[PDB]
């Protein structure tokens, strides 16, 4: 209900922590998902049958983390531990 | 007036008429 | 800036510039970024786009020293900041810099963005109460903007005659309109229908029998057009208030605000009600001249009558009949009574539009001294003893000082910059003690399941009646956590163990009339190593539990050290208390519990304990410049002091000061 | 200001005097016998705080190194021109009244009381048939620096030490302008701080020209006197001088004739006189900010000129000799496009 | 020998000294030469402004000539303070100043018909009449009085249009021109003597993302002049050890300051774009095993289950 | 079209029936040169009807209550204020409302005669009770802006016709905000944001076009005054 | 702390090893402090996605 | 209601002029005046100078024989120069005196197109056996730009870059007459008073400006 945040803050902190139990775990959830996805745009160019990429669609070329961060809050990532 | 260094701008002043001596050579 | 941000990120800028084509190889590239081609700015602004920063403010002296944040490009040579963070960084603007650090790996990204965010540090780590709150003309516009003054144009006007109701407006969007075009003045009491706002708790009960207020219902309020506009800002669903927004109504809205609702939104509320400050401020008129400040008409004849006064004093002393001391204590008591009397006048005087009562009286700056002295007249200054000096000063700063007073003046602040100077160093040389004591401190364990806590007496019940609010609830169990479930003498309980105390909690508490509560503890806290989550409470920034890991050891250390600068007993007592050296006063215990009497002489104080369970009376010798410690003796009368027959219980206090904590160890226990 | 102020300080530390770490509370704060000859406002505000003062105006010292101020003698209720110069014990030992107390133009005193400062700090009223000595001036406490701040006794004494504490500090500027509302003390100031030049000998100006300026003495003889121009001073700023006279103009002895950095026609002008407006705008002026208009940047009102210097040194290795060249090892020539053959 | 990191101008006169030229030199050199590079500032954001009356201050913000409040005549105002800040620091006399300017300002003639005012019978008769921007004097502890001042703020001289700005009180009534409305209420305005002190931004904004290391202890230089990087304090450890941050800090102690071999890799990581590497091992920490070592004290790393460990490459 | 750097471009973005107006990037120092002339045309000058004044059958003192309805004689102004109206004559017409018995009223009770509706006959108004006669004389009248509360205070009768202000504009709130953003090389370059929100008689779109037509007309006076000027050109 | 000499010798007499579990030992080796984001617990997570999410 | 069509009148003074536009509709005839004096003070094209050449020099922070002022003090004076010009390309002008006297801006010898409108101003005071002879850049623009956008060129060592003023127009100010007696017969009437530098007449401006603003807005009435 409230307005649509702007920038970093998206998708808030709150919704987020909804899905992981512990914010240091989603530190450690994000930064982990966020290098699978960096590795496997880097070997697209050259590679095939990497790591799965992006599964919601990348903007104008916009950071990894933000793509991590944002499937985390749609629970379209599991968590193993 | 109350000036003692030559061509000096002149500069009206608020003050009370106060002359026993000029400030020293400082 | 630009011409720091294009040399922080020129590694990214060089990757990307030879990605785009733009240069053929590195080497080409470096060089482009160093003659700064008008190629490079364009792909500045898109690497740094959400690519968090660290701003520091050396010194830091607590944990919100360093916060993390977005940058944006910016031209000129100057670090901008937002400044509702100043007081978070404790940082003026006279010419204070800043430090800016950049992380680069993942990990330290997602780290910045997540745990450092300035966005997600509201709340102190000391008290809990936000410190992101409007500080200097935020307050004063707002207090502008939401003051009612009963001869304003556009005024409400009740039916009369051939006229009928005038100043009753549709919806505030008309009301606006009105406004704009040069009929009503923002500051005019009115009736308007409001169809977005959710009315008072109050209200709703009679106008909607609570079916349940919807967006979209249409009630009648009656406000000035300031406070609807004041409304609009809080968050949808926030119930309407009718209040001038001193400073203190703010900090409340505000703590209301962080409790019942998410970060965010504080967040931007407290974002929404700055702009509209600062843009109200600037219409406020709150201007200074030497018309504003004006001198009370009736000084002369004060300063004239306590003048007799005195000299008939001096007089007197001159007589012989008067010690030198007699004199100095005669003097400082008239001109303490002049001062306080021009000072009531002084209030009398102002009505309540002058500018500077409108910057002191709403809780912005200074205090009522301050003003008097400004206006009134100076009163009474020091001297490098610590005395006050038996001449007082007539004279006020608008009115000029004469040389001698300006003189003695002079002979007054020094002290206080000299004082001022010194204290910086021994504010932080604790909390360097302080963090090297405790920094292995951190939480380990979820639960320990030991019902062991503490009690805490949450209110009082006076014999006049209802209930007397403990001052130390704020602090004592405030956000503690329960231990066991709060049920009163009723059969019903009220608060479950293990539901952590909040407002709503506490305040539903003390209307069911509780007295004193069990409460878990980090004393009791039973595990080998660091301490537990659930034993521990509730985090002081998070808001909620604490998580597992978070090193608590280093944030006790900083709070404690951090408040150390504003003090004056004092830093040594502080110092003396943790180092548990043997105390000046040395005061007394009861070893043995029982009554209590009096057999002292003039010279020395002989007291003796009478056991109460048979036992030996036990008699001690101490200094007679110590007073008896006054004991709420069985009569409930703390007035009563001590004395032969009072009842004591073990290990009180006999006389003032305070005792040795190694003796109160090994009478009471741990 | 910053020379002149700095050949006058009274410092109380240095080699055979307390240490920083020795001086206690007792030796930093005024002590009543301070008046007219350490002047109590202007001090450090950091931690040399009190050690290091000024001294006084009128201030001169005897010859075994105590400071003397003057005063007037007072018979009885007659005030005279005769001056007298007192130390701290004669001082002591008389009765001094203030020089605002109200006189007559015959030179005697009106009212029967009169205010009158004694030994050990007291003040009180005394008929006038005993008062030996009144001061001179108003300004007899204060410094040199202190005492061109107008409107001096309406602030308080902690914002006069910054206020005395940062004319020390300015920058001087391309073109300055004299104040509007100063205090007289800065024309001596400037004239006595001797970066101004001023005339020895009458005479007429022959040759004036932006770098010498020449004189014929009333005698026949000629005076030549030459002008530092755009040379560094030891923070970086620059030292220019400038005529203010032209050819054909009759001067006196005494007078300027050359304005250096920060004087414009004889006078310590240290900054502009601007515009300005009490009011909150909108948060751009919030704690201590200041909003300036863009014309300041147009019209250059705030520009300054800073020089700096470069010192290169070449010694004799145990291998050879530093020598310099214009063949640097493999750079090229565009690097090395703008030195000449030297 | 190169213009050091920020310096920038013209070069306005250059000094050669040789010993073979009969000019005295420190022994050991030959040549010398001093080389003078000038430059010409101005004023921006972050340059520190001063009043007389210490009411100090840092520029904020440059608006164009066009948003500027302006009186009614239409002269834009050259600079606005804040107000919250006089009453609590006491330094009420600028105000009295800042009026006394736009009497001086304007120029005043007091009207002498039925005799002087009371308010005019100790002012001097050189100041019952002044030109427009004529100087005047207030020797301390002495000159202006309240009530002269007041008598003097009614009898100014109208401008070139027959008008008078300002009003009795001292204020007017300006225009805001970022909007076109004017102020509800009249405001304070005058003029004032502002100088402008010796703290420029243009020496201490400086920026490092990498340069010179030092020979001997293998972290960055000091200072602005040779391009260095800035210090990490413990209390800003600390102040990281508070939020839980463990990576940030390792990376802050590791990688980017004495790690030898890991800010190469990290540098070319950057710039290839793959992954950051993870930290090595700090130089401190092998110096610290070296000089234990040194002392006959058998120190050795060994893994989680016990086997031995070298940190030898 | 060519002497200004960059072309700037309105866009918009649309929700129920407000709307965001984003134009960018203005030259430096344009943003609120623009706003707020825009913001003032916007609430001012756009031309439409509405109700000026009312007359009830059963009143004498306007204070009491009208028998037999339940909302006082001050909510049913507030009610009828409220309801749009759209003429084409300039001069004014008169409105009949007539209602009998039980029930609630609506606005599509109303009867307009030719030239002028009402387009949202779906408004509440006034509850009657059992045997309720409320017989209303409405005065629609067209304009600019917004008249003050009371048109005319020395203008009356007894009569009993009861003067009410009248929201002519059909433009009811707009706001603006100024941010900046970077083009080239400088980074100070204005972006405007304008927030409008109207009635049911105009879309907003068509609203802002006929503010941006008055001005141009406004300013095609100034620039008359010479033929020849040289000035500056944009796409 | 103090006294580095006879910590020193005495650490050494008894062959004392030391476990890193601490903020000071941690900062001056280098690795990660057992804190925070640090400590065993989270240090070995493992992430991949979910099994409903596929690519088509 | 009313549908009065807005009127503009002029009245002229020696350089300085007042327009009355009227009549306005209420609380808007402020709004419209800001705008005319928030372009007239920004946008308005025009010509100064933007580099000189000196005979015998190499910098600026130095001096010249036989000249009393030096060379910064020249250039400040030069700065106020008032010139107007059309063509679109930087032209050139010089400017030489020998012999005692005063060296103003009279002396200034322009070529074909551009003028120069103060003869009377004072740039140097010129001593005996003292030469002068400099030449001047003359550019078309508006606003202002800093000097240093100048020194880039890597042209010879001899030019020295100077700063620009283009804007002609020096004061502008406004008054609103309201008819506000409760009828229909509200209305504003603005007043607006412009004086420029001698060098363009104040109708010229005022044009200039409503053709800016008119472009400007024209964005706004294009449908989608
Ligand atoms: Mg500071
Ligand atoms: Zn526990």
């Amino acid at each position: 209900g409230y307005d649509t945040p702007l920038g970093i803050t998206n998708p808030p902190i709150d919704e987020l922590l909804d899905r992981v139990s512990s914010k240091y775990a989603l530190v450690i959830y994000a930064a982990k998902r966020a290098r699978q996805i960096n590795d496997y745009y880097n070997q697209l160019g050259e590679g095939i049958l990497e790591y799965v990429g992006p599964l919601v669609e990348p903007g104008l070329q916009e950071k990894p983390l933000s793509i991590a961060l944002r499937e985390i809050h749609a629970d379209l990532l599991e968590h193993t531990e | 007036s109350n000036n003692s260094v030559p061509g000096a701008p002149n500069r009206v002043s608020f003050a009370k008429l106060r002359e026993p001596l000029e400030v020293p050579g400082l | 800036p630009k011409l720091m941000a294009l040399e922080l990120f020129k590694p990214f800028v060089m990757k990307r510039l030879v990605d785009l084509n733009h240069a053929q190889n590195i080497k080409s590239a470096k060089r482009m970024v160093e003659r700064q081609r008008p190629q490079v700015w364009d792909v500045l602004e898109e690497v740094i786009a959400e690519h968090p920063v660290l701003l520091n403010r050396a010194p830091t002296l607590h944990r919100l020293g360093i916060q993390a944040f977005e940058p944006m490009l910016v031209e000129g040579k100057a670090i901008q900041l937002h400044p509702l963070v100043c007081e978070a960084f404790n940082a003026d603007f006279d010419g204070d810099q800043m430090a800016v650090h950049l992380p680069l790996s993942a990990e330290a990204q997602a780290e910045a963005r997540i745990l450092m965010l300035s966005s997600n540090n509201i709340l102190s780590p000391a008290s809990g109460r936000p410190l992101a709150m409007p500080r200097l003309d935020m307050v004063t516009g707002l207090y502008y903007l939401t003051t009612e003054v009963p001869g304003d144009t556009g005024e409400y006007q009740p039916a009369s005659g051939d006229h009928p109701e005038t100043g009753v407006y549709s919806s505030p969007a008309e009301a606006i309109m009105a406004a704009d075009r040069g009929v009503l003045s923002v500051r005019a009491k009115i009736k308007v229908r409001l169809t977005q706002l959710r009315p008072p708790v109050e209200i709703e009960a009679e106008l909607f029998g609570h079916s349940g207020w919807q967006p979209g219902d249409a009630w009648m309020a009656e406000t000035t057009l300031g406070r609807v506009m004041f409304n609009e800002l809080l968050p949808l669903g926030y119930p309407f208030v009718n209040k001038q927004m001193h400073k203190k109504v703010q900090a409340a809205i505000i703590n209301d605000l962080a409790e019942r609702y998410p970060m965010i939104v504080v967040a931007q509320t407290v974002d929404k009600l700055k702009d509209a400050g600062f843009y109200w401020a600037t219409r406020s008129g709150v201007t200074v001249s030497m018309a504003d400040v004006l001198v009370p008409p009736r000084k002369k004849e004060i300063l004239d009558h306590y003048e007799e006064r005195a000299d008939k004093v001096e007089k007197q002393f001159q007589r012989g009949a008067l010690n030198h001391d007699e004199r100095n204590e005669a003097l400082v008591e008239i001109w303490k009574e002049a001062t306080d009397e021009v000072g009531q006048a002084l209030r009398e005087h102002y009505p309540d539009d002058n500018p500077i009562i409108t910057i002191v009286d709403s809780g912005a700056t200074g205090n009522f001294t301050q003003t008097r002295t400004l206006a009134g007249m100076k009163g009474l200054v020091t001297n490098p003893k610590g005395e006050f000096i038996p001449r007082p000063v007539k004279s006020s700063f608008r009115e000029g000082l004469t040389v001698l007073e300006y003189f003695i003046n002079t002979h007054g602040a020094r002290k206080g910059l000299a004082d001022t100077a010194l204290r910086t160093a021994d504010s932080g040389y604790l909390t360097r003690r302080l963090v090297d004591v405790s920094q292995d401190v951190i939480v380990r364990e979820h639960d320990c399941q030991t019902e062991r806590g503490i009690v805490v007496e949450l209110a009082e019940r006076a014999p006049d009646g209802t209930l007397i609010r403990d001052p130390y609830i704020e602090t004592s169990a405030y956000a503690r956590t329960l231990g066991t479930d709060a049920v009163d003498e009723a059969g019903n309980v009220i608060v479950e163990r293990g539901q952590d105390l909040g407002d709503p909690e506490i305040d539903a508490l003390l209307a069911a009339g509780i007295t004193q509560v069990k409460v878990r503890s980090v004393l009791t806290c039973a595990t080998s190593t660091g301490v537990c989550a659930t034993c521990y409470g509730r985090s002081m920034a998070t808001g909620k539990l604490v998580d597992i890991g978070e090193a608590v050891g280093i944030v006790a250390a900083q709070s404690i050290g951090e408040p150390g600068t504003q003090l004056t007993g004092g830093l040594p007592r502080v110092q003396e208390l943790f180092e548990a050296r043997v105390p000046r006063g040395k005061a007394p215990i009861a070893d043995v519990t029982g009554r209590v009497r009096l057999e002292d002489g003039e010279r020395f104080y002989k007291i003796t304990i009478v056991p109460d369970d048979g036992g030996e009376e036990v008699v001690y010798d101490k200094i007679s410049k110590r007073q008896r410690l006054r004991v709420f003796k069985h009569e409930d009368g703390s007035e009563r002091v001590l004395s032969d027959g009072d009842h004591v219980e073990v290990g009180q206090q006999l006389m003032e000061g305070s005792a040795d904590p190694h003796e109160v160890l090994r009478v009471q226990g741990p | 200001l910053s020379g002149l102020t700095h050949k006058r300080r009274l410092s109380a530390l240095g080699p055979g005097g307390l240490s920083r770490e020795r001086a206690g509370l007792e030796v930093r704060d005024v002590h009543p016998s301070h008046y007219g000859r350490m002047c109590p406002i202007e001090t450090p505000e950091g931690p040399n705080i009190g050690l290091i003062g000024s001294l006084s105006v009128y201030a001169r010292v005897n010859p075994f190194g105590f400071i003397e101020t003057p005063y007037r003698k007072v018979v009885d209720g007659v005030v005279s021109d005769e001056i007298v110069y007192l130390t701290a014990d004669e001082e002591d030992r008389h009765v001094v009244a203030q020089a605002n107390s109200p006189i007559d133009a015959d030179g005697r005193f009106v009212e029967p009381r009169v205010l009158v400062r004694r030994k050990a700090g007291e003040v009180e009223y005394v008929p006038s048939s005993e008062v030996d000595y009144m001061d001179v001036s108003p300004r007899q406490m204060v410094s040199v620096a202190t005492a061109m701040i107008p409107f001096l006794e309406h602030d308080d004494a902690n914002r006069a030490l910054m206020g005395a504490n940062m004319q020390r500090q300015a920058v001087p500027l391309v073109r300055s302008e004299a104040p509007l509302v100063g205090t007289g003390m800065e024309l001596r100031a400037a004239i006595d701080a001797g970066d101004v030049v001023v005339a020895e000998e009458s005479g007429v100006i022959e040759e004036v020209s932006a770098d010498y300026i020449t004189v014929m003495h009333d005698n026949g003889t000629r005076r030549t006197y030459r002008m530092r121009k755009f040379a560094r001073s030891n923070h970086g700023t620059c030292a220019n001088q400038c005529p203010i006279v032209d050819a054909g103009d009759r001067v006196e002895a005494g007078q300027v004739i050359a304005d250096g950095p920060c004087t414009d026609d004889g006078e310590m002008a240290l900054g502009k006189n601007l515009l300005v407006a009490i009011m909150p705008w909108e948060g751009h002026n919030y704690e201590d900010a200041i909003i300036l208009s863009n014309r300041l940047v147009e019209e250059d009102v705030l520009t300054s000129i800073h020089i700096e210097e470069h010192e290169i040194d070449a010694r004799d290795t145990k291998l050879g000799a530093e020598e310099i060249t214009r063949d640097i090892p493999n750079i090229s020539d565009e690097v090395l496009a703008d030195l000449d053959e030297r | 020998l190169k213009v050091p990191h920020g310096e920038s101008g013209k070069v306005i006169g250059i000094r050669v000294f040789s010993r073979e030229d009969e000019d005295e030199l420190p022994a050991g050199v030959n040549e010398l030469v001093r080389v003078y590079v000038a430059q010409k500032r101005k004023i921006s954001d972050g340059d520190k402004l001063a009043g007389r009356h210490g009411n100090k201050g840092v520029i904020g913000k440059i608006l164009p000539v066009e948003d500027m409040p302006f009186l009614a005549d239409g002269t834009p105002v050259d600079i606005i303070l804040n107000t919250h800040g006089v009453p609590r620091r006491m330094n009420i006399g600028q105000i009295l100043e800042t009026h006394l300017g736009w009497c001086a300002h304007s120029g005043w003639k007091v009207d002498a018909a039925k005799g002087v005012p009371d308010w005019a019978a100790r002012l001097p008769d050189e100041l019952l009449e002044a030109q427009p921007n004529a100087i005047v004097s207030t020797p301390v502890f002495d000159g202006a009085q309240e009530a002269e001042l007041q008598g003097l703020l009614s009898c100014t001289l109208p401008n070139r249009d027959g008008d008078v700005l300002v009003d009795a009180d001292g204020k007017a009534m300006l225009f805001d021109g970022r909007s076109g409305e004017p102020f509800p209420y009249p405001v304070t305005v005058g003029y004032m003597y502002i100088m402008k002190l010796h703290h420029l931004v243009d020496d201490k904004i400086h920026a490092r993302s990498t340069g010179p290391y030092s020979m001997i202890t293998q972290q960055p230089l000091g200072g602005k002049a040779q391009f260095g990087g800035q210090r990490f304090g413990e209390m800003e450890c600390w102040a990281m050890q508070a939020y839980g941050a463990a990576y940030t800090l390792q990376e802050l102690l590791t990688i980017k300051s004495d790690d030898t071999v890991g800010r190469v890799k990290v540098y070319e990581a950057i710039v290839k774009g793959e992954n950051i590497p993870e930290p090595g091992i700090p130089e401190s920490f092998k110096v610290l095993l070296k000089e234990l070592q040194s002392l006959c004290l058998n120190v050795e790393v060994l893994s989680s289950d016990g086997a031995a460990i070298e940190l030898r490459e | 079209m060519l002497i200004s750097q960059r072309p700037t471009l309105s866009e918009d973005v649309l929700t129920d029936n407000r709307s965001q107006f984003v134009i960018e990037p203005l030259e430096p120092g344009f943003g609120y040169t623009l706003g707020n002339s825009l913001r003032r045309t916007l609430l001012s000058s756009i031309p439409g009807a509405a109700v000026t004044s009312i007359r009830i059958d059963g009143v004498l003192h306007e204070f009491t209550t009208v028998p037999g309805v339940k909302e006082d004689v001050t909510e049913i102004i507030l009610n009828l204020k409220s309801l749009v109206v759209s003429s084409e004559e300039d001069e004014p017409v008169t409105m009949y409302l007539r209602k009998q018995g039980p029930g609630e009223v609506t606005a599509g009770d109303i009867v307009p005669p030719a030239g002028v509706t009402v387009h949202n006959p779906g408004m509440h108004i006034a509850t009657l009770n059992d045997k309720g006669k409320l017989e209303v004389e409405l005065v629609v009248e067209r304009g600019r802006g917004y008249v003050p509360a009371v048109q005319n205070r020395a203008s009356g009768a007894e009569i009993g016709r009861i003067p009410v202000d009248s929201i002519y504009s059909p433009v009811l709130k707009v706001t603006y905000k100024v941010d900046a953003t970077r083009v080239e090389q400088r980074t100070d370059f204005d972006k405007l944001i304008l927030d409008v929100e109207t009635k049911n008689s105009i879309s907003p779109r068509d609203a802002l076009a006929s503010a941006g037509k008055t001005l141009v007309e406004l300013f095609g006076l100034a620039r008359e005054l010479n033929v020849e000027a040289e000035g500056i050109e944009i796409g | 702390f103090q006294e580095t000499t006879r910590v020193l010798t005495d650490a050494a007499i008894n062959c004392r090893s030391d476990k890193l579990n601490g903020l000071k030992e941690n900062v001056i080796i280098g690795k990660l402090i057992p804190a925070g984001t640090g400590i065993n617990r989270y240090r070995n997570i493992a992430v991949q996605p979910t099994e409903e999410a596929r690519a088509a």
